[PDB]
């Protein structure tokens, strides 16, 4: 009932919820995987379609 | 006594609404999760018997 009462009271609200750096690496490592993967089935669709 | 006891028994709720402001995102927002959170556990309290 009161935790998210007393999160809002803290002093700095923007700075409450800052990213650490590696959310930052692990978001750019996801991205990449991403794209190599739709880019990788892209290409086997071309092979199998010719 | 009886004044006494009636204090006691209205100061919990009147202490938010001593404070209310209709423009208030972080209200809103705390209701947002008390509702939500009370219909997940009457759900599952009907349904699982938990």
């Amino acid at each position: 009932s009161e935790l998210l009462a007393n999160l809002y009271s803290c002093g700095d609200q923007n700075t409450l919820m800052e990213e650490s750096a590696e959310q930052a690496q692990r978001r750019d490592e996801m991205l990449r995987m991403y794209h190599a993967l739709k880019e990788a089935l892209s290409i086997i669709g071309n092979i199998n379609t010719t | 006594n009886k004044l006494q006891s009636q204090l006691l028994s209205i100061e919990k709720e009147v202490e938010e609404y001593k404070n209310f402001r209709p423009d208030d995102p972080a209200r809103k927002t705390k209701a947002l999760l008390q509702m939500v959170q009370q219909f997940a556990v009457d759900f599952e309290k009907r349904i699982e018997g938990s």
